This record gives C-alpha cells, structure tokens and sequence, in this order.
C-alpha cells in the first residue's frame, strides 16, 4: 500500500539438480498487499514460496525483506510466516500450545488466546489437532503463523482443502483478520473465485517465469496466453488475421486491443458480443442457453465456418430468445490478441 | 550382520561332510512326519484362530456392543500368556491328580487348543483394524445395486478383509513354526521339538542344523508365498464415518457369553489354577525363586536398552532420509524376529564357535542375540512416533524462529522418547520370557524365570513351578493393559 | 407435470437424537425431470437423499415410487439408482466389473459395456479405480448408477469433486445422458449456479423444510421469503408502502411484479438498479466496487437523511463510475413482494 516494496526477488532462479524449476523470476509486493500467484500447477509457485521462507537455498537471485537483504538467512531469521496445505500441526500440542509456539516471550499464553480469539477459537482453545475439524485447524494455523506478529505471510493453498460451503466464508474472514492486522500476504491458489475476490494482485508464471503480474481487472482485461484468458473466465479463442486496427476472424471483423499484424490468436470474451435476430454479418444456431441470474450465457454453433465453431454469448435477463432459434452475431466490445 | 552372519554358517556347519551323509540325511524318514506334523498343526492352529477371531471382530466393531473396547482389551489379554506356561497349565489340570476331572488329551489336540487360544489376538487385531478401515458408503452403493446385506459381506466386505486375513495368518504360521515350549511339554514332534531333542538328547549336532535348514526353507517359502498373494490383491479408507450398527436384540446376553470363553479359558483359568496349585509351594524353593527373577532381570535390561538403541537410529533413517539401507536393515530385523527362535540360537552357538569362541556361554552372546530378536517389537512403537511426526513439522517449527537443533528438541523429542519407552517395554517383556534363546544360549548353571517353568514341568513338579508362573503371567499381563492403556491415549 | 408422480414424499420426519432433521418434508418429482435441492449445510438434504434411498427409516411420512409405497422396503426392493459424494466404488473390481455389479442376467457384461459406451469410456474397462482420475471414477460411478435402468437417480453432489474447469462440461455431459435415458434426478448441492442451470426444478430447505419449489427461473424472479431472496442471489430488501402497482421506498419509486397495498418488503435485484450522473432524484455515494468479471457490482451509501443503508447495482464491465463518486440511482426493473 506503499511506494516501498516490502518484498521484493530480483531474479530467482533454483534448479532441481537439473529440471530448472525457476528461471529468473522477479517479483515486488507492497506492504498490506495480497498477491495470488497462479499457473498451470507446474509452474513452481510453491517452489517459489518455499524459496521465499527460506525453507530451500535458490541458485541465483536475490530476496529483499523491508529494504534488506535476507537470501543468506535461515529460516527462523526472516520473520516470515508461513501457513502449510496440511496446516503442520504439532500433535502433542493443544490448540493454544501451537498458536504459543512462535511467541518467545516464554510462550506467553495471553497473546495465544487473543490470536485464537481473532480467529474466533475459543471454546476449543484446549483441544489438541486430532480432536479438530478441518476449517479448525486451518484457523489453528492462521493463528499460529499471525501471532509472533509477521509483516508477510506465505500462504500455501490454505482452503483447497476445506468442504465446498465452508470455504467462502473462511475465504472473507481470512482475508478481514488479515486487512484489519496489516500484514502482507503470498498466497498460492488454484481457485478463480478466491484469485478474484481474496487477492489484490495477480501474478501468473509460466515455467517458473514471471509473465503478467497485475490486478484482477488488468490481468482479466489484457491477458498474455490463453492459460490466463480461461483462468480468469470463460472466453472465446478465435484464429484470426490482423491487418491493423481490427481483425479478420470467423465472426467477422473484431476490433483489436491496441495493434498487431499477421495470424494470431484472438480472446473475445461473452460479454464483449450480442445477439441478433437473424440479418446479414454471421449467423447460428442457438445450442444452449443457461440461467444464471442476472444473466444468461448463450452457446451459439456458427454457419459459414466450414469445421465446426461454438462462441459464448452473455446476455441480459430479458433477452427474448430460445434454444434452437436461429441468431446473427454482433461484436461490441475489442478482443486480445494474445501472444501464444 | 544381525542375521546376515549367523544363518549364513547355520547352512555351511550343515554342508560339511560326505556328499553319501547328505543323502543319507535327506533319505530318512523322520522327515516326512515332521513336515506333516507341523503343516498339520499349523491349519488347525489357523482355522481355530479364524473361528475365534472373525466372529469376535465383527462383534466389536459392527454391532452396538456395550464397551467395544473393553471386550477388545479382554480379548487382547491372553496375548500375555506364554506358550509353556499354557501349556504347563493344561498338563496340571487335567489327567490323573489335576485340577479337573478330565484326562490329558493327546500331543496334538492340547498343543492345538493351546496355541490357537494363545496366537488368534494378532487375526483379531488385523481384522478389527480392517473392519474399521472400510468405507461405509461401499456397502451402502453394493446394497442400493440390489444385494441383500449377506451378499454385500461375500462380495464386498470380505474382498477387503482378505489381507488382513493374510497378515494374521503369516503370523499365527510363523509363531506356529517357531514354537518350541508348547510342543515340547506336550510331546508333539514338530521341528523345532526334533531340533532340541537331536541337539540336546541325541547329540546330533549335524541333522539338527539340516532340521534348522529345513525350518528355515519353510519360513522362507511361507514368506514369498505371503509377498506373492499381498502383490495379486493389493487392492490399493473414506474417512471411515460411523454406519448404523446391526441391532442384536436378544442376541446380547449370548454374544457376550461368546466373548467371555476365549479370556475365561486363557487368561481367568490358567490364573485360578496357577493360585490354586501355588498353595502347595515349599519353602526351600523360595531361594531359588529370587535367584531366577533377579537372573530375569539382569538378562531382560540390557536387552531392552540395546534394542531400543538399535531401534531409534533404524527408524530415524528409514523415515527422514529413506535408502536402500533403510529397507535392508528394516528386512534384517524382520527376518531377526521372524527366524524361529530355537534355529535362531542354533545359528548364533555355531556362528560364535566359528568365529568368535570367547563368546560361546556367556551372558553377553546371549543379550546380543535378544537384541537382535527384539529388534522388531520394539522397533514398532518407534516407527509409529516418528510417523506421527515427519520432518515437515521440523520445517514448519523452523519458520517460527526454531534453530535445527530446537525444532528437533521442540517437536519430534517429546513422541520419539515417549516411543522408545514404549518399545523399551516391549523389549522388556519379550526378554522376560523367552524360552528357547535363553534356554539355548544361557551359560551353564544360568536360569530365569522360564527356564525354571520348563526344567519343572518336564519334571512334574506342577505346584514348584507355579510361583514363577504366576510371576511371568502377572508381568506381562500388566505390561500388555499398560501399553494398551497408553496407546488408547495416544 | 406429467399428471402423475413419480416420486412423491408426503410428511416425511426423522430426528437424529431428537434433533428433527426434517419437518415433514413433502415433494412430487415428475418423471423426466432434474430437481436440484438447495440449503444451508445440515438442512437435511443428505438425510433426505438417505430417506428416499431407504438408507436411513423415517420417523414418519410416506414414499411413493410409480404410485407404490415404498417407505418399509429395503434398498434392495426399491430399485432407485444412488451416485455417492465419493462415487463408492469398489476398489477389488475393474471398471467394467464395476459398472457390471448392479446387472442381472445371461450378458451382463454385454450391457456394462453398452452403459460405458453412453457415457463414452470403452477404453478404461479394464482398470481399477486405483489407476483412474477423479474426473472418470465420477464416469465410472454414474454408468454404474445408471446401467439396471432405474426410472429416478439420486445425486449426493457429483460434480463438487472435480476441478472447476470441467464441471460445466460434465454438467452438460451428466444431463444429456439422463434426458436420453429417460431418467429423473434428485440432485443436492451447494452450488447455486450449478442448480439455476443444469436442474429443472429447484427446491430451497431451511431447517429440514421445503421453503419454495419451483423452477430455478421462478424462484429467483419471484421468492416468497427473505431467506429464499438472499440465497438464491444478492438483493436489497427494502421495507416500503405497497400503493397499487408501485411501492414508495427510500429509493423512490419501484413499480412491483404483484399489486399491493399497505406496509411491506420488497426484494429489488441488483440488476434492477442503474447508477447515473447526480440529477434530480435519490442520491448516494458509492462505497465500493467490487470486480465480478463480465460485470460489475457497486455498493452505494443513501444521502437521503435516513439510518445508514447500503445498496447494490450491478454495472457492466465499462461503467465509468468510481469508488467516492455521487451518484444517482434509476430503477429499471420491478420489486417483488416478500410474504414477511
């Protein structure tokens, strides 16, 4: 939230003994800042984390803390918490003991049982991890990685593992306790909704190399590869040529982001055409059209196109039109011509 | 080296003579009733073992028993009773002068009774653990499919019970194979019977080890034979939820009676029959009583110290840095505690004549030796503490501001000594009552408590050899609902 | 309506512990249709699936299939297929000897491989669900649910197990099979989305009852209660004045779906509501907005002297209005009439 970055990697690279699983990621967050990383589960986002921790030694690069380096030191030196997949709870521990075990004060005890309270555990403050449920324990874990009060936490895929209901709700009050403490935090995700409401940031990597790093809109508004493109929502890649400030695609004439030339790649999102009753330009069929609320999301099998070709359509909740009807195609809004 | 050394001159001493003298041991033949009489033995141990067991596991763990684990402790219980001691106790109180008015029955059928009573606990281990280990929604998909709930247990519930019935039934065999004090104080010619008498009456040192070498070949054969059918049926838990129990009814009160004869017949009534013939115990005798259990004690120390110190360094390699020697040594000690006793200590009395005679009759060959066969026992609680615990719970403390050395201190040293006691007591208790390592590899004029159970009932001297019995059954019984008690806890 | 039910529920009870997990819970599935049942989590919906499968006894009520009761028959007898939440499949058979455990007669296998082929997994017949996906163990389990040919199927949440990126196409994928088998559905999730779109009919549970039953278009536009309106979608429940075919609220004027008179509350949809340039009218501030993708949803503040309240309106995707703003709120659709 600052102009100083909190943390800050200038060119990490770390090699597996020989599969290269970072090569030369560079990366700054911001103080109260939370940055999702996403990729194609391969792209060593966790790799990346643990890089950060401290937990492994990368093979170049350099790792800023607060305006100092910290790559050279331990683990225990950085001040940097961090929250597991399976929340690496001590079995012997009660669930105070743990949310004690970071806090040096000679396990002040007190300040464990605000930090339980922040998270709202308090009737099971006495209950050791194998008597706690799953949303329990994660809030354990939270607890004892935020009590030693850290200005970053590492976040490693917290809710993956939670029942599908319970997660929204632990999403919104993770993300509050740690807005309201002022701490920083990388998270780890495979989850849309999570990367689009919890994060502040996108960064998204491809082969342990940084690609596109910037907010959810900018990110869903301008994307690079169409790994990114069907991340952020559903989208409609079209072969095209460009010939200048449009496209030639086989819905017509697309207008293009700002500029490019030659074959490409096109995203086109939903809401970016229209449906039409049935005119000139192009012309399907309607395949399918869901209810969604506020909105509908037609599917729609085009004609001319010689091998077959379904486009999504979103539409507002008065739209008029049926499957199997017959439709012509509108284009609104500016497609993206991505990279490859 | 543990066994690698041993075993290894136990077939050299038997392949040294005229190539006419093997034939002539192969071509006798004794050997044919001894493969017969053990392999006999063996299936009616099994199936009496699986008639006692099945039955009592799925009483405990899929019926609304009134303390399930209750009835689990009591049926664990006769796991404490000796071999010998059982069957010092059916020899005592039966026949002519004992306790009952029942005469002895023949070498087969009480080694029989006895050895099922006393080996059927580790199938009802197994199969309540793979009872508990299914998911119930498998039996709720086979029976909304059309199965009737006696179809569902043929086609679904045994399938998964198979390896559990394959992992108790290796062990009742092997504890089968090696057992030497229930066949010998019943007369019942097995190998390992015919390897004491030829060793020690007939003094016929070389078929004795072709005997062991036999043995062995049989363990062996049982242990591929074990791999090869685990490997066909692997099959590869959900979340184990609790599934409606079946309703009993007036069932109740005969069930429980079901469950009361295998601990009244094990455990109550070798109790009430060791008090009984203990009244009658003469005093001149009370010397050597203290004798064998300070002799017991100075034996199962040691032993229990040095298994366990074996164990921790075993255990630490084979969970956080996992090689290939943490499988040799983890298969070594398996194969240490699966050896049968009697041609284990066969094979350490001619390795140490061998190679290393200034250890030949003394005590240390003998500690060493039930180190080494106690390897397992205590290696076991010691796996289970440090599995509970992996390294990235290390890792996890030392983010928090943990050195190394901290996080070890901090996060696995609070199970892994509370591990090492458990398989210290372990130990402690094998070594407490171990007849034929002791009685093999003891030095002359040495006795514990075992020892001095066997020399008086080979003897007939039932009402001597009770106050050590009573010694031996009451240790281990104590032990055993200790342990069980804190592992319930934990 | 096919004029005669096929599964018909008439007061069904059950209380776990005293509990009262259902409160007569009543129903009448027709056959062909999906009908997808929406609550809280321990609403009873489970419970529900469990009653109809004859897994658990009702305490009371009555279960018709084809007109025949079926509340004393084992699940043997009731022939109703079943899709568990974990697909329970039997890990000592393959895929096809899974597929073939619920088949009867001379070539059972024959017909397993016919009920693969429907959902289009001749290739995987001879593996056990060791070496399978979690995409197609769920293939597995519904060619198992489906191959005796029942004429109703009950699923406990199928497609919650998988990844987000293919729910949809399976969702497509599970109704095309059982709308060409002929097969009802009684499906239970979490997922409103999922049920607006892939149900026929919806139903809502609240405390083991049945609060609205409709399709999900009806019990969106037009709810009965508050819960029903909160749940299914954000809204805005506004106490007003009921005047006819209008009610007077603190936003002014809301034309109503219903006439009606005298005090009441209103359930106006987000979408409901446009933002425009400050002008003569209701005016507010905006407080938030929140980025959903294809649209947009802003929070505004009322400044018309009243206790604090806060409003929802949902924008497209290029709405220039920002965060701090004054603005003026239009109505452009219709307030429904909560019954209290």
């Amino acid at each position: 939230m600052e102009r100083a970055p909190l943390l800050e990697l200038k060119g990490i690279r770390k090699r597996f003994g020989e599969l290269e699983v970072l090569r030369g990621v560079d990366l700054a967050l911001y103080p109260g800042e939370i940055l999702a990383l996403l990729g194609p589960s391969g792209c060593g986002k966790t790799t990346l984390l643990r890089v950060v921790a401290g937990l492994e030694v990368p093979d170049a690069g350099r790792v800023f803390l607060e305006g100092r380096d910290i790559t050279a030191l331990p683990p225990e030196k950085r001040g940097i918490g961090f929250v597991f997949q399976d929340y690496a709870l001590f079995p012997h521990l009660t669930a105070l003991g743990n949310v004690a075990f970071g806090l040096k004060g000679k396990d002040r005890l007190a300040r464990a049982r605000k930090a339980l309270e922040r998270v709202g555990m308090t009737l099971f403050q006495d209950r050791r991890p194998g008597e706690l449920s799953g949303g329990q324990q994660q809030r354990v874990a939270l607890a004892r990685a935020l009590a030693p009060g850290p200005k970053l936490v590492l976040l490693d895929e917290p809710f993956s593992s939670l029942d599908a209901g319970l997660r929204a709700a632990t999403r919104e009050e993770v993300r509050k306790v740690l807005k309201e403490t002022g701490t920083a935090a990388l998270l780890v995700t495979h989850d849309q909704e999570e990367a689009l409401s919890f994060a502040d940031r996108l960064g998204v990597m491809r082969g342990g190399e940084i690609l596109q790093v910037g907010t959810p809109e900018e990110v869903y508004l301008r994307p690079k590869t169409p790994f990114v493109a069907q991340f952020l929502g559903r989208t409609n890649l079209l072969p095209g040529e460009g010939r200048g400030r449009y496209a030639e695609t086989c819905l017509g004439r697309v207008p293009l982001a700002e500029a490019r030339e030659g074959p490409l790649l096109l995203s086109l999102r939903p809401e970016a055409l229209r449906l039409t009753p049935p005119g000139q330009g192009p012309q399907g069929e309607v395949v399918a059209r869901e209810f969604k609320g506020h909105d509908l999301t037609y599917r729609v099998r085009l004609h001319g196109v010689q091998p077959e070709r379904e486009v999504l359509v979103q539409e507002g909740p008065t739209c008029p039109f049926k499957v199997g009807d017959r439709v012509g195609l509108e284009v609104v809004g500016e497609g993206v011509a991505l990279e490859g | 080296a543990g066994v690698l050394l041993p075993v290894a001159y136990l077939g050299v001493r038997a392949l040294e003579a005229d190539p006419l003298v093997l034939r002539e041991i192969l071509l006798r033949p004794k050997n044919l009733e001894l493969l017969r009489n053990t392999l006999g033995l063996a299936a009616g141990v099994l199936g009496l073992a699986t008639l006692v067991a099945l039955p009592a596991a799925y009483l405990t763990t899929r019926t609304d028993l009134r303390g399930k684990r209750l009835w689990a402790t009591l049926l664990t219980l006769p796991l404490a009773v000796p071999g010998y001691v059982g069957a010092y106790v059916l020899l005592s109180a039966t026949g002519p002068g004992g306790l009952l008015p029942l005469p002895r029955p023949e070498g087969y059928w009480g080694a029989l009774l006895v050895l099922g009573l006393i080996t059927y606990p580790y199938l009802f281990l197994a199969l309540r653990a793979a009872f508990l280990g299914v998911d119930p929604s498998v039996e709720e998909a086979a029976r909304t499919l059309g199965h009737p709930p006696w179809r569902v247990f043929l086609r679904v519930t045994l399938p998964q019970l198979l390896p559990a019935f394959l992992s108790g039934y290796l062990v009742i065999a092997l504890h089968v194979l090696g057992d030497f004090g229930t066949v010998s104080l019943l007369r019942y010619e097995t190998f390992s019977y015919a390897i004491y008498l030829q060793y020690s009456a007939a003094f016929d040192r070389v078929y004795a080890a072709w005997l062991a070498l036999f043995l062995l070949l049989l363990t062996g054969s049982l242990l591929l034979l074990e791999a090869a059918l685990l490997r066909r049926l692997s099959l590869g838990r959900g979340a184990a939820r609790t599934s409606p129990p079946a309703r009993l009814g007036p069932l109740a009160p005969l069930a429980h009676l079901f469950l009361l004869l295998p601990f009244l017949l094990a455990v109550a009534f070798p109790l009430y029959a060791l008090l009984h013939l203990a009244r009658r115990f003469p005093a001149s005798a009370t010397s050597g009583l203290a004798e064998a259990l300070g002799h017991a004690l100075l034996v199962a120390l040691p032993v229990a110290f040095l298994s366990v110190g074996m164990a921790l360094p075993i255990a630490y390699l084979a969970s956080r840095y996992p090689s290939a020697a943490s499988r040799t040594l983890e298969r070594l000690a398996y194969l240490a505690y699966a050896i049968p006793p009697l041609a284990y200590a066969l094979a350490w009395i001619f390795f140490s004549l061998r190679t290393l005679p200034f250890l030949y009759g003394t005590l240390a060959l003998l500690v060493l030796a039930l180190a080494l066969h106690f390897l397992t026992e205590s290696l076991g609680p010691v796996r289970s503490a440090l599995a509970q615990v992996p390294p990235r719970l290390e890792e996890a403390a030392r983010t928090l501001g943990d050195t190394p050395t901290r996080a070890f201190f901090r996060v696995t040293f609070p199970l892994l000594w509370r591990g090492a006691a458990a398989g210290g007591s372990l130990a402690f208790i094998g070594a407490m009552k171990e007849l034929p390592i002791t009685l093999l590899l003891a030095p002359t004029g040495f006795s514990t408590l075992a020892t001095r159970v066997f020399g008086y009932t080979q003897e007939a001297m039932f009402a001597e050899a009770a106050p050590f019995a009573l010694l031996i059954v009451g240790l281990s019984a104590a032990f055993v609902g200790v342990l069980l008690w804190n592992e319930r806890r934990f």
